[PDB]
């Protein structure tokens, strides 16, 4: 079935009046809020609601009201804010009870780059989920290009509910994931100006690590029919594999072996995880996950093989 | 680089005939020559050791160290630039015939300097 | 006035030189340090060359000494028949590399070969003899040019992290500076200013318009 | 701040007060003070905030005649990470000390992220002692500090001259380090650990170090805690 039968777009065009632009987010809201008024889930995209803190702005100068910061007027952060907490999960008013959410998705378009302009500095006040971007991942086209280190979601604690039921170690891989991340970043830093040569096996093993899980895990292709859509269960099975593929290849090296060496004797492995992103999540849950458990067995066995 | 013994082309005769009778020098069937030169020190002429340091510490491709015991200006002179790039030739100043005094070792001289 | 970055004066870039300031200043701090470990390692392997030279020299005439008395032994000098014997070499350096100070130092070792020692097989018993002692001897002198070469080694690579050091210190930081003071100091403060002169320009605007207003409304009230 | 008055000094209780989200706060006084056609200040901040931001701090204290005391915990957001904005740098003009929350330590899973080497308690001193927690709190306090500063500057240099061409108290440090974050200041969002627990979980990450290098601490405290 067509998503259209699903979707109603407020079409607003940047060359169209400056109140329509400021209008058209609120009446997608309204809209938002009326089918959550019905018990329906319904996620709210906003294109750019940059442009909407520009119209604000542009009808504030209009007006001759005192800019705060950058021109914004004054009460961009108290709009940003009636306009966001629309949005929460609710029980719909008058009977019979139900319940509905608002999952308002709004993108911001940044100046300059850097998250200095009003709007990104008022909006971090309020949304729990803040997605940002990374030049470093966009100019060399690895995309999503979410910036790991600033990129930031409220919602673990709360979600941590729905892991235990479906996915028990979700927060915990998690978690892994983004201590490596963290640990392999200030470990290239120290790199970029002193080199790899003196670095231990560990940390060669956290930075390479780190390299594959941002070129096989976070890097998605998102025009590809293998990974147009990572189902959760397939992402939990992914990072389940990266941080199996780490904690064995730590285990080995804590055990004398050297990492040159085990680097090669499990590139077969390693292709292994790499290749992971390529299962096709149309084979069903069960299919992908058996594959999953046959890897993870592989790896412990290659693993065992190796380091003896 | 390949291992190789250390030379003697800057050494005493006695200096070579112990590190020959250690066993410091291997035959080059490949042009009939050897991993030591002849140390014929007070026959051999100084431009005739300055080229065979040179061959040593430049025409050969293995890591053969080399000895300067108590060489001759053909070499004092050769052994501050000699010093660069010391792998694969490695340079050192045993002793021999003459005292093997510190005052004329230029591995010396520059660590003295370099304090 | 002093070295600039001649860079977009802008929010995005005062925080991209200032990440940059403070990169550059640790990385200046982790290559003292660096350097600093490795100029202790270098003073070491100075004092070894120092006192190895006279210990090498003792060994040398040791070894010449027990050569002669070979020689003695043998009657004549062992001359040609031991220089007929450098077919192969009982004595090598073998490769390695020792990672001094997290610097890849190519510290040779020496190994003798344990597949032939024909080369002292000749005349009088005392040539084994003479043999060991110029076999110790060699390995004495091999391991001070090995200690030689990571001098030479370490000089080297000191004297390249001291020149970044001391570029960092003096040019590379000393220029970061004054491009992010003046990129803040002078150009964000004048932008804000002249929007404070806007804006107040703005204020006196709208406030002398209301003001010919109340006078309009309080002169038609008292008319 | 007027119901934490009224109970400790008119009711005598110690009334601890959370400000969280001042930059909102500020935010909201940014909008009131343009209402009034006023032209920003500072980055758009009305340039008078000192004044109120100082009306909102100094509502604290203990005072002469009352048992009671006020302490404020204000709770600020930086925007974009830095000091130099005027919310942060009004609030350390005003108020004694800082505590810090680092992204950094949040990534890894430290919960509370609280870097401790930036973070600083200016009048710490009176609130420790022998009456007053334990007599070993300054010096743990300080040793922990000295011990952790170690262990990052340790931690650089793993990485730079390798794990093996550290000194002994850098191969002390960098487990001290592990302990200490992932032990002492991981710490879980409902564990309650009282001054004394937490005391003597410093005390056995410290005593992993030798008596020689455990200088900051005083000798007739360290020769009464450290040995036993």
């Amino acid at each position: 079935e067509p998503i259209m039968k699903r979707t109603t777009l407020v079409a607003n065009t940047s060359n169209m009046p400056v109140a329509a632009r400021e209008a058209s987010i609120y009446t997608g809201i309204t809209l938002a809020e009326y089918f959550r008024d019905q018990g329906k889930n319904v996620s709210m995209i906003a294109d750019s609601s940059s442009r909407w803190a520009e119209a604000l702005r542009e009808i504030s100068g209009r007006l001759g009201e005192m800019p705060a910061d950058q021109g914004f007027p004054a009460y961009l952060g108290a709009k940003l804010a009636s306009f966001y907490e629309r949005a929460g999960k609710a029980v719909a008013l008058g009977s019979p009870d139900r319940t509905g959410s608002v999952s308002i998705v709004a993108a911001v378009s940044p100046a300059g780059g850097d998250f200095s302009d009003p709007v990104t500095t008022a909006t971090l006040g309020i949304t729990q989920v803040f997605w940002g971007l990374d030049k470093k991942l966009a100019q060399r086209k690895h995309f999503p290009s979410i910036n790991t280190s600033v990129s930031y979601s409220k919602y673990t604690n709360v979600l941590n509910k729905f892991y235990d039921s479906n996915y028990p170690e979700f927060p915990v891989l998690r978690d892994r994931m983004k201590e490596i991340l963290s640990n392999a970043e200030e470990l290239e830093q120290v790199v970029q100006l002193v080199g790899k040569s003196a670095l231990s096996d560990s940390d060669k093993i956290t930075l390479d690590v780190a390299t594959l899980i941002k070129e096989d895990f976070l890097q998605q292709n998102g025009y590809s029919t293998y990974d147009a859509f990572c189902p959760i269960w397939k992402t939990f099975d992914m990072m389940r594999a990266f941080i199996s593929y780490h904690d064995e290849a730590q285990k080995a090296v804590a055990n004398g072996a050297n990492w040159s060496k085990l680097a090669d004797s499990t590139g077969d492995v390693k292709h292994a995880v790499s290749s992971s992103k390529f299962f096709e999540p149309s084979r069903g849950e069960k299919e992908v996950h058996g594959e999953f458990e046959k890897l993870l067995s592989t790896m412990q066995e290659r693993f065992a093989e190796s380091t003896d | 680089a390949e291992k190789r013994t250390l030379i003697a082309v800057i050494a005493d005769e006695d200096t070579t005939t112990g590190l020959l009778l250690a066993g410091i020098g291997q035959i080059t069937p490949e042009t009939q020559e050897k991993n030591f030169f002849v140390y014929q020190e007070g026959k051999t002429t100084k431009e005739e050791i300055t080229d065979k340091f040179n061959h040593f510490t430049e025409e050969r491709d293995d890591i053969a160290i080399l000895l300067i015991n108590q060489h001759i200006a053909e070499n004092i002179r050769a052994r501050v630039d000699s010093f660069t790039n010391a792998f694969p030739a490695i340079l050192e100043i045993p002793s021999k015939d003459h005292p093997y005094d510190p005052e004329k070792d230029s591995v010396l001289k520059r660590v003295r300097k370099l304090f | 006035s002093g070295n600039r970055e001649q860079v977009f004066p802008t929010r995005m870039t005062l925080g991209l030189m200032k990440t940059k300031l403070k990169g550059a200043n640790q990385g200046y701090s982790l290559l003292k340090r660096k350097s600093e470990a490795l100029t202790k390692r270098f003073r070491d392997i100075t004092k070894r060359i120092d006192d190895a030279k006279q210990k090498m020299g003792r060994v040398m005439q040791t070894a010449a000494f027990s050569l002669a008395e070979v020689s003695y032994a043998t009657g004549e000098n062992i001359g040609y028949q031991v220089q007929e014997s450098v077919s192969t070499a009982r004595f090598k350096v073998r490769a390695r590399q020792e990672n001094v100070s997290g610097v890849y130092l190519s510290q040779f070792e020496s190994y003798i070969d344990p597949e032939i020692n024909d080369f002292r097989l000749t005349g009088l018993g005392r040539g084994g003899q003479q043999v060991q002692r110029a076999k110790e001897i060699y390995s004495r002198a091999v391991e001070t040019l090995v200690e030689l070469a990571s001098l030479q080694t370490a000089f080297i690579i000191l004297d390249e992290v001291i020149k970044v050091t001391n570029r960092r210190v003096n040019a590379i930081e000393h220029v970061i500076i004054p491009r992010t003071e003046n990129t803040i100091a002078y150009i964000n403060s004048e932008l804000d200013e002249l929007d404070r002169e806007e804006f107040y320009r703005l204020k006196k605007v709208q406030e002398k318009k209301q003001n010919e207003t109340a006078k309009l409304d309080a002169e038609m009230k008292l008319k | 701040l007027t119901t934490a008055e009224y109970l400790a000094y008119q009711t005598e209780r110690h009334v601890l007060t959370i400000l969280t989200d001042m930059s909102s706060y500020a935010d909201a006084l940014r909008e009131v003070s343009a209402a009034r056609e006023e032209v920003p200040g500072r980055r758009g901040y009305p340039g008078y905030m000192y004044t109120d931001l100082s009306t909102i701090y100094e509502r604290a204290g203990r005072v002469e005649g009352r048992n009671g005391s006020i302490t404020q915990i204000p709770i600020l957001t930086m925007p974009n990470d830095d000091i130099t904005h005027p919310i942060p740098d009004l609030t350390g003009y005003i108020t004694e000390g800082q505590i810090f929350v680092d992204r950094q330590l949040h990534n890894k899973g430290i919960y509370p992220p609280i870097n401790v080497l930036p973070s600083l308690s200016r009048l710490m001193k009176s609130a420790i002692g022998e009456g007053m927690t334990r007599k070993d709190h300054g010096d743990v306090s300080n040793q922990l500090y000295a011990k952790y500063a170690i262990g990052k500057d340790a931690a650089a240099m793993k990485a730079v001259v390798g794990e093996e061409a550290l000194s002994i108290e850098d191969k002390l440090s960098l487990e001290f380090l592990e302990k200490f974050e992932k032990t002492f200041i991981t710490q879980g969002a409902y564990e309650d650990r009282t001054v004394f627990e937490s005391l003597d979980q410093a005390w056995s990450l410290l005593r992993i170090y030798p008596k020689e290098m455990l200088n900051r601490i005083s000798p007739k405290i360290l020769d009464e805690f450290y040995d036993r």
